[PDB]
């Protein structure tokens, strides 16, 4: 007696909640003016 | 950094292009201890990054 395997849907997350290391102070982006290159996006690890 | 004119240089603010060329031949950059010629018996590979 065979049967169909339980269906896996698979796909990307809602508004891509993932791909985008938001909120990892270590691997966090930047938007600082070029010839200052200090930073403009200071990200904590509290907010999500 | 091994150059004498850059090894201890102090930089000023700005954007600079730092470029260098590496060796990936085993016989040059992998000292043995009998000198059998690595380059005939095997070696290095990447420089993955």
């Amino acid at each position: 007696q065979a049967a169909p395997n339980r269906p896996n849907y698979i796909g990307f997350r809602d508004n891509f909640i993932g791909l985008m290391y938001y909120n990892s102070t270590g691997n966090m982006g930047v938007l600082a003016g070029q010839a200052s290159q200090l930073n403009a996006v200071v990200d904590l690890q509290d907010r999500n | 950094q091994k150059f004498f004119a850059i090894k201890n240089l102090l930089l000023l603010p700005g954007s600079y292009t730092y470029e260098w060329n590496f060796r990936k031949d085993v016989n040059m950059i992998l000292q043995s201890s009998l000198g059998n010629d690595l380059r005939v018996d095997g070696a290095s590979v990447r420089f993955d990054s």
